[PDB]
């Protein structure tokens, strides 16, 4: 899914759906993860 | 009460209001040790997970097979390192399997 | 060319699940629950019960076949000598420890205590493995004592003793490092070996995930069993999930359809379990076959297959049992402290092009030397040490130099 | 539950009783008169209440 | 239904392949066991020839020729490759 | 004995599958999507999805 | 859907066998020189890319 | 003493043509004090 329609998906769940931090990737958008320009080994 | 499934694990007696627990009664699969019809016709039965010549093993209750002290590269598998066979001297004997002949290699630092 | 001046002997663990629990379920009990008035109906579905029981029994015997193939590689069991003078190598961490009621090794004990699953239900049962953990440990001890005390010979004929420093000299020579590298550093080698071996224990104690490849297997089986038994709670569209309720509330002519729904649902669930178990048993059989191949080609010998036995050049691997699996401590010689010299493909003496016999030409800036390809050990370049072929005009990268003729001084002295 | 061995001539030549003894129980389970050496699973038993 | 993306993008897989390939070119087989250490390529091919039981000189004495064949062979496969990939087409078609 | 006197370095391909498309299907919405009435009935089958 | 999942399990097991063969082939042919006869291409092996 | 190939017993007099030199007689552990016959001496004599 795209980051535009994410919120449509208690208060904590609402916050996570909305997202103070939103990142868009090939595997759809994710919330709660800070995106960096660094790079590490897969975790 | 109940177990992981809907089967009842415990019940309260409606007459005396006493607690009780229920367990399925003695059951299990049954197998038989046969050395081959074309070589004999006696057979020794084995109850897989029941508590009981007669003989007891970690693999179940084996009757009709006579225990013997020593061990041989075993013919057929019973379980828990116990095998049986019509060898030895005209009946099924159940023993503990032997792995191989002892062989201490004569090791020394200059040989 | 950059070639090593030092080495490190590193032992790396490799886990391999060789078998799984021998579960069996009697279709009749699981589906009907000992309700004869329901077994009579189940009999109308054909030979499904017999087929499922046959499949599960096949998997059960295949597990014991897997264990037999992987571990029972030796026709006879060997006993390590009482005296433990292996030339400085210290195997106390892999060999069985008599100081415990069980005949395991400290690594084996730690390995076994780090994997964990009495539960009984209706129909489901588990058969004990053919080779009890004590017997698997005895087989492992046999293989381990054989490899320590008789090199690789015990796996391909009679057990021919050989002093362990000499055995490791042979194993070194098997990877292109001359024998004199080992003896002249024997003590050092031993220390590294010992250290590495000790280190492995801490690694097994480092995280719970070390035994993951085994744990997963167990977990998977458990999951399946759970989701099978839990399927008895579902009713599959009937009016109740318990056959007793059906037969107590409804008369036979009407209860027949509800029992039909329950029979169909239970049979489908058990069929799904059996098929998943067949796939999983095929995967475990492949893993056990790979484990048997590793035990045959690594413990009983020394493989040129580059990464079959962990990073580095394989020297020897000692097996260790583990609950439903095996663990190999692949010992590997790994180069280190590489120094880079200038190199040439061939030297010239009097127009004759000398190529190294087995080593390689390397120059420490000033004059050349011949050194084996995996451990910097410069030797004066001599006609005995390097062979001849062709002449100057053909090779590209040739470098002028003088190759010592070993007979010149004696020839001059005696003529 | 009898297991009867017919013949190419069409005439019953021998029979085996499923419950006479464990050996015959296997002979019924394998659906063959001849039972090879080994360990055979035949049935599952429960203690009657 | 959906199809999840692979962990390693085609770019990352290509990078892995290029790393392996450059390691093979510039270090022979050593990078696969311990630390990668350089060795001139014709000398590495001499090592491999020795591996198959043909003495070192047989390479150098005609190194040029060897190289040419190698190059030609590589070119050929490309032309042969643009003919197949049935082993992968079969997988994708089956799925 | 026949001895070689020349060589012809050859290069040969070998294709090998390594992974298939990672597909994933919702059972709940595949059997019946956006229909609570059928989802309730499907819940009877238990943990098949 | 159950049929599709079972067939996918079989197919993925086949692909996993192929991937294991590819892994060993890369290990033994690329990262080294192999004595196995037809493993790394027909003929005597020199090196694989 | 003798030099014999592994995995088959074929003794051969220890000679400079089947042994390679190293060390100084102090680093290796467990050496022995036997001698190596040199093929060149009989030719010289
Ligand atoms: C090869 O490396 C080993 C270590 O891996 C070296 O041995 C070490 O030498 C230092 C010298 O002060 C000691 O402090 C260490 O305790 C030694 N370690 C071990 C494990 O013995 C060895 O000297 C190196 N050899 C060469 C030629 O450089
Ligand atoms: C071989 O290794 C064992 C350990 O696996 C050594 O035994 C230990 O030695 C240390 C140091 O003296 C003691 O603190 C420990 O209590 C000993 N036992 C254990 C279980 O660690 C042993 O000394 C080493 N050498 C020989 C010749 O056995
Ligand atoms: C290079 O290797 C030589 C070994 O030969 C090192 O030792 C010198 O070698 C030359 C001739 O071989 C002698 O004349 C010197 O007396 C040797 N020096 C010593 C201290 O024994 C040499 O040191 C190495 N390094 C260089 C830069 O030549
Ligand atoms: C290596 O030695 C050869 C032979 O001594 C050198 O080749 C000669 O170089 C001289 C230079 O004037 C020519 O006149 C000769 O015709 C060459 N051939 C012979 C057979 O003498 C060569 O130059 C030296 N150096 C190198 C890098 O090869
Ligand atoms: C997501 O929405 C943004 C904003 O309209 C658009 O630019 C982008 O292309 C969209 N991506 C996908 C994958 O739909
Ligand atoms: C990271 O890279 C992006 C590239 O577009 C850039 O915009 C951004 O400022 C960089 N730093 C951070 C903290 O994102
Ligand atoms: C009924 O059961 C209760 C509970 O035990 C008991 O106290 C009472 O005497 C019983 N009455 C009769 C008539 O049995
Ligand atoms: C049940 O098993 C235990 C442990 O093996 C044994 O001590 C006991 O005698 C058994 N009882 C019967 C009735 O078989
Ligand atoms: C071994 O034989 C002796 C003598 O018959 C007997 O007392 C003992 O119980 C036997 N041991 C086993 C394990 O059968
Ligand atoms: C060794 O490598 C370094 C760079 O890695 C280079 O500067 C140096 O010249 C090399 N040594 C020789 C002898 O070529
Ligand atoms: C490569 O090395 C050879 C070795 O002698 C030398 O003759 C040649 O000139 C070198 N080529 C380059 C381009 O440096
Ligand atoms: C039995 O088989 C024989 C074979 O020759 C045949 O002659 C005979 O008619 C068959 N039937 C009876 C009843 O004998
Ligand atoms: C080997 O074959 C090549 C290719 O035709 C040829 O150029 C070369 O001369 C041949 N070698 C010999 C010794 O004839
Ligand atoms: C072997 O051990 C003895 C002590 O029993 C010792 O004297 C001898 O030097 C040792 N030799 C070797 C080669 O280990
Ligand atoms: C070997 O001989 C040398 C010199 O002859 C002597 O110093 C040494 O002690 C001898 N070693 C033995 C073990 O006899």
């Amino acid at each position: 899914v795209n980051c535009t329609e994410v919120p449509v998906a208690t208060p904590t769940w609402r916050v996570y759906s909305t997202g103070s931090n939103v990142f868009q990737t090939r595997a759809g958008c994710l919330i709660g993860a800070e995106h960096v320009n660094n790079s590490y080994e897969c975790d | 009460g109940r177990d992981i499934a809907d089967t009842t694990d415990a019940v309260r007696d409606p007459q005396t209001l006493e607690i009780l627990d229920i367990t399925p009664c003695s059951f299990g699969g049954v197998s038989v040790i046969t050395p081959g019809t074309n070589t004999s016709n006696q057979v020794a039965v084995l109850y897989q997970d029941v508590n009981c010549n007669v003989f007891q093993t970690r693999a179940g209750c084996l009757i009709g097979a006579e225990h013997v002290n020593n061990s041989y590269e075993c013919d057929i598998p019973i379980g828990a390192g116990i095998c049986a066979s019509y060898q030895t001297s005209q009946s099924i004997i159940a023993y503990t399997m032997s792995l191989g002949a002892e062989n201490s290699v004569a090791y020394s630092n200059n040989s | 060319i950059a070639i090593p001046t030092n080495f490190t002997i590193s032992v790396t663990t490799e886990i391999l699940p060789v078998s799984m629990t021998k579960t069996s379920v009697d279709c009749t009990m699981y589906i009907c629950g000992d309700s004869t008035e329901c077994s009579n109906l189940l009999l109308q579905y054909g030979s499904f019960c017999t087929q499922l029981n046959r499949a599960l029994t096949g998997i059960a015997v295949e597990q014991d076949k897997n264990t037999q193939e992987v571990f029972a590689q030796v026709k006879q069991i060997y006993k390590t000598p009482p005296i433990k003078d292996f030339g400085g190598f210290n195997f106390s961490q892999i060999l069985p420890d008599p100081s415990k009621p069980s005949k395991r090794s400290p690594i084996e004990d730690l390995l076994f205590n780090k994997v964990t699953l009495a539960q009984k239900f209706n129909g489901l049962t588990v058969l004990p493995p053919l080779l009890t953990d004590e017997m698997i440990a005895q087989y492992t001890s046999a293989l381990l004592a054989g490899t320590i005390t008789s090199g690789w010979t015990f796996g391909a004929g009679p057990a021919l003793q050989i002093p362990f420093p000499m055995q490791m000299a042979y194993r070194f020579n098997g990877i292109g490092v001359t024998q004199n590298v080992l003896y002249e550093n024997q003590k050092l080698i031993a220390n590294q070996f010992n250290s590495a071996i000790g280190k492995i224990q801490d690694s097994l104690s480092s995280t719970p995930s070390a035994l993951g490849k085994l744990q997963d297997v167990v977990n998977q089986n458990a999951q399946a069993l759970n989701t099978l038994v839990k399927q008895l709670s579902s009713n599959f569209g009937a009016i109740s999930s318990v056959l007793n309720d059906i037969l107590s509330r409804l008369d036979p002519p009407e209860a027949e359809v509800q029992i039909d729904r329950l029979i169909t649902g239970r049979l489908q669930s058990l069929q799904t379990y059996v098929t998943q178990q067949l796939i999983r048993a095929a995967e475990i059989r492949a893993s056990a076959n790979l484990a048997a191949t590793k035990m045959s080609e690594c413990v009983l010998g020394q493989s040129k297959r580059v990464d079959f036995c962990g990073k580095g050049y394989h020297l020897m691997s000692f097996p260790q049992s583990a609950p439903h699996g095996v663990v190999f401590l692949h010992v590997t010689y790994v180069p280190a402290q590489e120094k880079n010299f200038t190199t040439a493909p061939a030297i010239c003496h009097d127009g004759k092009a000398h190529f190294p016999r087995e080593g390689v030409f390397v120059s420490n800036g000033t004059h050349w030397f011949v050194t084996q390809r995996n451990f910097y050990e410069p030797q004066i370049i001599t006609t005995d040490n390097t062979f001849v072929s062709g002449n100057c005009d053909v090779v590209i990268g040739i470098v002028n130099n003088t190759v010592y003729d070993p007979l010149q001084p004696e020839l001059d002295s005696f003529k | 539950t009898f297991l009867l061995k017919y013949n190419e001539n069409g005439t019953i030549t021998d029979a085996v009783d499923c419950a006479l003894d464990p050996l015959s129980e296997t002979k019924c389970t394998l659906k063959s008169f001849t039972v090879e050496k080994g360990i055979y699973q035949t049935s599952n038993f429960r203690v009657q209440p």
